[PDB]
């Protein structure tokens, strides 16, 4: 079994109210991986353990050169971690922060690479249901990598439906906003927001009230930027259909419409796949241990401990050698 | 640049 002496403990990446995720350096081979360390504690006072054992689940299912890849999957009398391949480009959210905008071009690239990683989900039978800023990382060569599958539903095949409220109510799809239940085109709208704020640099609705927020996705005509690009306009306000119906991706070829539209015209989305677009952006990593594009808010913080049977969490548990 | 969000559940 592995165990939380296995690691060196060096650098607080995230941190929030489930636990924290830390760069760490695995003692017997010397190389670094970001580890999720979720306290059991809350999980089960939040009634979420039903999300902890689908994350572990999908990301032990998938493999894909656009998904955060699984290494070990461990857990102790009170925490769950998941040990995972360290994207140190750091999040997008970090860099459209920074950059305040993108280019069409940049967020064609990343746009492309998301779509290819939802095209494979959906394959799948997976609604990923979080696509944001915030869950979209960059690895050392610049290519995404999506994180955080909490929020996963499994078993979900042409035209079957959910209805769980859940996601960020920032990126919530109108439908998700109505009664009763919803498709798997939810994830498209999610695109259609994070290339919003990347080439408009916002979001296409925002209010920190909740209830005028709803109320902005429900019922607001988005906005565009004169000078944006007629296939851009027609790309954000394909995905920003309220009606999933009439939704670009929303029909029965799903990722097929999203890769047809003008917008893409310029991919060949085998090569996208297969690593071979160029990445626009480049981190400019140093070292190993180097976390220049995650917020000091974060990696300036010192790590430590937290002072607080048959509390074992049931298949979870993982090795991306042995399986 | 807007606020950090956070995930949510039922
Ligand atoms: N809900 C937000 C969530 N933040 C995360 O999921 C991550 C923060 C930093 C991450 C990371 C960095 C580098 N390489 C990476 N590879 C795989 C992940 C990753 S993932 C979170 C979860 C639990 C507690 C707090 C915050």
């Amino acid at each position: 079994k592995v165990t939380m002496n296995d690691f060196d403990y060096l650098k607080l990446l995230g941190k929030g109210t489930f636990g924290k995720v830390i760069l760490v350096r695995e003692k017997a081979t010397g190389r670094y991986y970001a580890m999720k360390i979720l306290r059991k504690e809350v999980i089960i006072a939040k009634d979420e353990v039903a999300h902890t054992v689908t994350e572990s689940r999908v990301l032990q299912n998938t493999r894909h050169p656009f998904l955060t890849a699984l290494k070990y999957a461990f857990q102790t009398h009170d925490r769950l971690c998941f040990v995972m391949e360290y994207a140190n480009g750091g999040e997008l959210f970090f860099h459209l922060s920074r950059e305040r905008v993108f280019t069409e071009e940049r967020a064609r690239f990343y746009g492309a690479e998301i779509v290819s990683a939802l095209e494979y989900l959906h394959s799948r039978d997976v609604v990923y249901r979080d696509i944001k800023l915030e869950n979209l990382m960059l690895d050392k060569d610049g290519h995404i990598k999506i994180t955080d599958f909490g929020l996963c539903k499994e078993g979900i095949s042409d035209g079957a439906t959910m209805k769980t409220f859940c996601g960020t109510p920032e990126y919530l799809a109108p439908e998700v906003l109505e009664d009763n239940d919803y498709g798997r085109a939810v994830d498209w709208w999610g695109l259609g927001v994070v290339m919003y704020e990347m080439m408009c640099g916002r979001l296409p609705f925002y209010n920190q009230d909740h209830e005028r927020l709803f109320e902005l996705i429900l019922m607001e005509e988005i906005r565009f930027p004169r000078t944006l690009s007629p296939e851009a306009k027609s790309l954000l306000a394909g995905l920003l259909k309220k009606d999933p119906k009439q939704r670009l991706g929303g029909g029965p070829s799903d990722a097929k419409e999203v890769m047809e539209h003008r917008f893409f015209l310029s991919i060949n989305w085998q090569d996208v796949v297969q690593k071979k677009l160029l990445p626009p952006f480049k981190p400019q990593v140093t070292s190993e241990v180097d976390t220049r594009y995650f917020d000091d808010e974060f990696t300036a913080q010192s790590i430590t401990i937290t002072p607080p049977q048959r509390t074992h969490f049931p298949q979870f548990d993982y090795s991306a050698s042995i399986r | 640049g807007r606020p950090r969000t956070t995930s949510f559940a039922e």
